[PDB]
């Protein structure tokens, strides 16, 4: 079996905002690394572009 | 005047390449095709 000696190997905490997480870690005395939230960028979609008269976007199949 | 005869017998003498032969014949009167500016959508 898989053995461990780490008592915190399973602990996961959930926070509303990064500030709450940072405050919790600071008051508990843990060194922390924060990563900014990554969101998908807004993309311009257009169905008609699939059938461009002169553009490269035209689909070869559908 | 007569309406007792179905004249339409041209098709009986139509062969396998008749449509394409007519297309080749008609290729002469055609106006120049337009162009998108590419050789292909993948060019």
């Amino acid at each position: 079996w898989s053995s461990t000696a780490d008592p915190l190997s399973n602990l996961v905490l959930t926070f509303s905002t990064k500030e709450d997480a940072v405050a919790f870690a600071e008051k508990n005395g843990w060194s922390f690394d924060v990563e900014e939230r990554k969101v998908p960028k807004p993309k311009s979609k257009s169905y008609g572009a699939n059938f461009s008269w002169n553009k490269r976007t035209r689909v070869s199949t559908k | 005047f007569d309406n007792s005869t179905y004249r339409n017998l041209q098709h009986h003498e139509y062969s396998t390449y008749t449509f394409l032969d007519l297309n080749v014949e008609l290729s002469k009167f055609r106006m120049p095709q337009p162009s998108s500016g590419r050789q292909s959508p993948r060019h």
